């Protein structure tokens, strides 16, 4: 029981650290676009 | 002979109890702490996407 157990919840743990670093890398990559998507339309709108 | 053993091995089965249930809860309580943060992490992210947008 404990050598399943552990197993079990240290995969999750690591399923866990996972989830969150894909959460902020997310938040970080969006942000990427986000401000590349409106330096972009600068580019555009200044030019026409 | 009997005795002695038995008297040990009872020991060892309460102590290995002790450490299974300290794993178990040790563990609980970080998949869980692990689980809220990821939840605060993904509601910053989104907050901060939608505040630069």
């Amino acid at each position: 029981h404990r050598q399943k157990f552990s197993k079990e919840k240290k995969e999750e743990l690591e399923k866990l650290k996972n989830e969150i670093a894909e959460v902020k890398a997310e938040k970080e990559k969006k942000a990427s676009q986000l401000k590349n998507e409106l330096d972009n339309r600068l580019k555009q709108l200044e030019r026409d | 002979e009997l005795y002695q053993e038995i008297k040990k091995l009872q020991f060892d089965r309460n102590q290995e109890n002790k450490e299974y249930d300290n794993e178990q809860k040790d563990t609980n309580l970080k998949i869980q702490n692990l689980k809220e943060r990821l939840l605060y992490k993904k509601a910053r992210a989104q907050l901060k996407n939608q505040y630069k947008e």
